[PDB]
């Protein structure tokens, strides 16, 4: 996650904002559950009122949430 | 449902190995791959712990993570039983390792990479010419305490390399090799060079560690700085009669009761991202122990 | 291309596809050949693996 999101706080970090302590938070996390593994990723479109939208789709899921955990 | 796993060797063991390997029965290994037949070659934590190769614990303690986990059964000279673990069952376990520190329900149990030795946790295969790297499993305040022990000697090796040697070493290496329990000393085993993967955790600890220093309570340090003044207990017996110098010199400000509000609310959100940052292993919840068969029963 | 001071062998490997003949006598191993079993594991939440 830090390593993805390196030139997006780079740019956020950057000069346009400086600091107040609020602003110190930057992302949140949280998990959705567990899918099986190796099955992976369906790709189909999605057609309303004649426009087309790519969705993935994901078989056999397990549903778990978790709290939300602070990143930067 | 029906957990099962045969390892298949591609020639027999010789007679002094499978005793050895009868000794070793009854004992958590991580296994590669989710099949009722393996290879030997994933079975163990034998390939990625190299005896020519400069141990790295945290790249060992990702990869067992990485792993799903199992406890052998069976041993034989053709074949390997063992079952596996999912997360949602309750497991019979007995405890026969070689350190022999006693186990209770206060911890769960913590699956670490062989840190204290390296030779007398692993078996030779020169049968099928391979090694297989047992685990060691230990409970929760010693794992955390030795997983504190390989950061903070990486961090002063890696200051010590260009520091004076013989006054810092000899006193790094004083109770910080050696860790001690009841009756006991045991010597750790740590890397001579920290390299890979070990700093880059102290670095995403430093990370949170300068976010954090901003937003400290004042009254706090106050509050630290009136009870080293004038009394005394044993979280204040670091701190004598002598204040540290930095403390003043932030202590000069005022107290503001919103500020602090907003520092501990901040720095409350901040510190379950740190709790989620110190884990690192798979976590195995003991709810019942018998001493005297040495047989925990595991969530 | 003006020769160098030493001269140079080189050291090739080669890789060939071949259809083969296998002979075998008769009656040249025993086996053994055991009831087999089926097993039921990991029900996935639409899938059972067996």
């Amino acid at each position: 996650l830090r390593i993805y999101y390196s030139p997006s706080i780079m740019h956020r970090y950057a000069v346009v904002q400086p600091l107040h302590i609020e602003e110190l938070t930057f992302g949140a996390v949280a998990c959705l559950g567990t899918f099986s593994a190796t099955d992976g990723w369906r790709r189909s479109a999605f057609n309303y009122r004649g426009s087309s939208l790519p969705v993935v789709e994901i078989d056999s899921f397990y549903s778990n949430v978790s709290d939300w955990e602070v990143i930067l | 449902m029906d957990l099962k796993v045969v390892v298949s060797l591609s020639s027999r063991l010789y007679t002094d190995e499978i005793a050895k390997m009868q000794q070793r029965i009854g004992c958590i290994l991580p296994l590669a791959s989710t099949h009722g037949t393996q290879n030997v070659q994933g079975l163990g934590l034998g390939q990625v712990y190299s005896l020519e190769t400069v141990p790295d614990y945290v790249s060992m303690y990702n990869y067992l993570s990485d792993c799903t986990l199992a406890v052998l059964d069976e041993v034989s000279v053709d074949s390997l039983i063992l079952t596996k673990i999912v997360p949602g069952q309750t497991y019979a376990i007995k405890n026969k390792y070689q350190p022999f520190f006693q186990w209770h329900g206060t911890g769960s149990l913590s699956v670490m990479p062989p840190v204290f030795g390296r030779e007398h946790a692993t078996v030779k295969l020169e049968s099928n010419d391979v090694d297989i790297v047992f685990p060691m499993v230990l409970p929760t305040p010693i794992a955390e305490e030795v997983l504190q022990k390989i950061l903070l000697f990486n961090v002063y090796s890696r200051v010590v390399m260009q520091a004076p040697g013989n006054a810092d070493m000899l006193d790094v290496h004083m109770h910080l090799g050696s860790v001690s329990y009841l009756g006991h000393h045991y010597e750790l085993a740590l890397p001579e060079v920290p390299g890979p993967l070990g700093l880059a955790l102290l670095d995403n600890l430093s990370l949170y560690f300068c976010i954090m220093v901003t937003l400290l309570p004042r009254a706090s340090m106050r509050l630290v700085r009136g009870l080293i003044r004038h009394e005394h207990h044993d979280l204040l017996n670091l701190f004598q009669e002598m204040v540290p110098d930095e403390i003043a010199r932030i202590d000069l400000d005022d107290l503001s009761v919103a500020d602090d509000l907003s520092r501990m609310r901040v720095m409350m959100t901040y510190l379950q991202s740190l709790a989620s940052l110190f884990n690192l292993g798979p976590r195995l919840a003991t709810a019942a122990y018998s001493q005297e068969t040495l047989t925990a029963t595991c969530w | 291309k003006i020769h160098p001071g030493v001269a140079m062998t080189v050291v090739r490997t080669d890789e060939i596809l071949s259809e083969n003949i296998l002979f075998s006598s008769r009656a040249s191993t025993s086996m053994f050949i055991g009831t087999p079993n089926v097993s039921r594991r990991e029900a996935r939440v639409d899938a059972v693996t067996f």
